[PDB]
């Protein structure tokens, strides 16, 4: 109302538009709450590439969109998931982003190797924790945490230029709670980068072993069988290993739920045994620094990333399927 | 600590936003035939003044009416006056900058009362008519001003290199609410634009030194810093005050208005 005729129709006749440009109906790989991802080949064919296309959820700029878009608009770093283009469709309200297509992810690569039971090759493990240390680190040097990390959001390009290249994502979501901080479960109020790191430890678990550390059923901050899930496989805090335990909000539920000598012979040690990782390893002992109970003792990813297990043989490659074959099946549509 | 702090040097900001004069003062001349440079430097204090009333009103702090505001001298870098209302811009970069700060979404009824109320009571002297848009020219002007800023939504501002140059001084209590209150002056001017934030910084810093007859010589040798460049920010900012003095906004700015250049309506 009250817009210069000229100004609009100019730019109205220069504004691309995502339908004219990409070939995507119904080639939806992903639903959820943030919106909906296609699968997209370009339409004017200078390019064979698989794209990316997100349909944010809603119309106009939500605290979602604006969220995602002034971030993404920033941040370059080869293990983040890099946003190429926005489009703003007038006749709908309706926000879409491009990016380059990742056809892999950790959720899709466990399940293969979860359901052959061939455990993940072990320089693939190393090569998969240190891009996605590699990525955590660049958000963390920038205030930006993650705040879900898990398999789903951890992105692998296939075939390509980038072949074998982490992708740290955010896909959204109803909800498990495997790969949330002790913290968090006991009420803590606010996201840190120790939160992040945790969640790391947890996918790194996953990759030696095939399975998820802290799997449990499905059920406020307080998640009973969740905590039990920990302690069954770390034990039980000693005072000493987590002083500030005391300033949850939920440490006095805690005390009348749990007593600790239902976990007298439970040990993170014990644990990793009986999947075949070995205690003495550097594996063993950096998944040990992550996975530490009091947040304040976990170490930083850039500490994670210097640790000597990336100096032992094999050294993490770019490639994180080593140049081989890649086994796993393409993402199938919804 | 805010996202994205350290990296102003890769940011859009400074790859895209930090504009060449000879540019900025080239798309000028299409509105250089409707007004005199006088008068459209004016216009610019004018609607720096009511994005902070508009900011000032719905209780957003200092660096998100700054956001907004260089939200609004983007948009009017590139384009002409008649081609948005810059009546219903300021409300609509206020708006945009609230979302991007993450103090949240101004609901339809409070930003449209608040920039009734505040054209009203703060500028009644340039706006005799109430403000006549409502919510959906709002969200149609945003998708507009997204699209003309490419998407650059994080901007940096001299609040914050300002605040860490006076702790390292040792005269924050002396210091920072005189320098504070000159950058907030700066952006009265094309200066946002045209320098880094911490240039803007130190320009200010510098005349608040030279007002309070505090000698700071020695610690501005010891910066590494192009103090040319400073120079010219410090000019600039010395020639604002002189432009204030001499600006009775009140009794010039109906007219001014009256000679924006209009839009073409639809044929
Ligand atoms: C509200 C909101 C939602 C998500 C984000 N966000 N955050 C990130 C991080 C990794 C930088 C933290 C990435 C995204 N968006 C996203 O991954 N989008 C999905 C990318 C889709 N993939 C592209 C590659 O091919 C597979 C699909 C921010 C804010
Ligand atoms: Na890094």
């Amino acid at each position: 109302d009250k817009m210069d005729y000229d100004f609009k129709v100019k730019l109205s006749s220069e504004r691309e538009r995502v339908e004219d440009l990409f070939e995507y109906e119904g080639c939806k790989v992903g639903r959820g709450t943030y919106g909906h991802v296609y699968k997209a080949k370009r339409k004017d064919g200078k390019d064979d590439k698989d794209y990316a296309l997100k349909q944010i959820e809603g119309t106009g700029i939500s605290m979602s969109a604006c969220r995602e878009i002034a971030l993404l608009r920033e941040l370059k770093h080869p293990n983040v998931i890099s946003l190429q283009k926005v489009f703003l469709s007038h006749a709908d309200r309706k926000v879409w982003l491009l990016f380059d297509y990742a056809e892999h992810d950790l959720w899709h690569i466990i399940k293969f190797h979860r359901a052959s039971k061939v455990q993940l090759p072990r320089g693939m493990v190393k090569s998969l924790l240190y891009q996605i240390l590699d990525g955590i680190h660049y958000l963390h040097a920038n205030w930006v945490l993650h705040r879900d990390l898990k398999p789903a959001n951890i992105l692998v390009m296939g075939e390509g230029p980038e072949r074998g290249r982490v992708k740290i994502a955010d896909m959204g979501f109803v909800v498990t709670f495997w790969y949330r901080a002790p913290e968090l479960l006991l009420g803590a109020r606010h996201y840190t980068k120790a939160i992040d790191i945790w969640a790391i430890g947890c996918i790194f678990a996953e990759l030696l072993t095939s399975e998820p550390i802290f799997h449990c059923r499905q059920e406020n901050p307080y998640h009973h069988d969740q905590l039990d899930r920990i302690f069954n496989v770390m034990g039980f805090p000693a005072d000493k290993d987590w002083e500030d335990i005391k300033k949850m909000p939920e440490h006095s539920t805690l005390m009348k739920d749990f007593r600790r000598n239902t976990y007298t012979n439970c040990s993170l040690i014990k644990y990793m045994e009986k999947h075949k990782v070995k205690p003495d390893s550097k594996a063993f002992h950096l998944l040990q620094k992550l996975l530490t109970m009091d947040p304040i003792k976990r170490i930083t990813s850039e500490q994670a990333m210097q640790d000597p297990y990336f100096l032992e043989d094999p050294l993490p490659t770019s490639d994180v399927f080593a140049g081989c074959q890649i086994p796993y099946p393409k993402r199938e549509f919804l | 600590d805010k996202a994205m702090a350290g990296n102003f040097w890769q940011s859009s900001h400074y790859l895209q936003w930090i504009l060449d004069k000879q540019d900025l003062l080239k798309e000028r001349q299409k509105d250089l035939k409707f007004l005199s440079e006088e008068e459209y430097w004016k216009l610019q204090i004018f609607f720096t003044n009511v994005i902070q009333a508009l900011g000032e009103h719905l209780k957003l702090r200092q660096q998100v009416i700054a956001t907004a505001t260089v939200y609004f001298k983007r948009f009017y870098a590139r384009y002409s006056l008649k081609s948005i209302d810059p009546v219903l811009m300021a409300p609509t970069c206020v708006f945009l900058a609230s979302k991007v700060e993450e103090f949240g979404v101004v609901s339809n009824t409070r930003l449209i009362a608040a920039a009734t109320s505040v054209l009203k009571t703060r500028f009644s002297y340039a706006f005799p008519k109430e403000f006549p848009y409502r919510m959906n020219h709002i969200l149609e002007c945003e998708f507009y001003l997204l699209e003309l800023m490419d998407c650059c939504l994080i901007v940096y501002h001299p609040y914050r290199p300002l605040l860490q140059y006076v702790q390292d001084m040792g005269q924050e209590d002396m210091l920072l609410p005189l320098a504070w209150r000159i950058v907030n002056d700066t952006y009265r001017t094309d200066l946002c634009l045209l320098y880094p934030p911490f240039m803007i910084a130190l320009a200010c810093l510098h005349v608040a030194c030279v007002v309070q007859q505090k000698d700071a010589r020695q610690w501005f040798a010891e910066l590494s810093v192009d103090m040319e460049k400073i120079l010219e920010i410090i000019r600039v900012i010395l020639k604002l005050y002189e432009q204030w003095k001499n600006f009775d906004e009140r009794k010039e700015m109906a007219t001014i208005l009256s000679k924006m250049p209009k839009p073409k309506p639809p044929p």
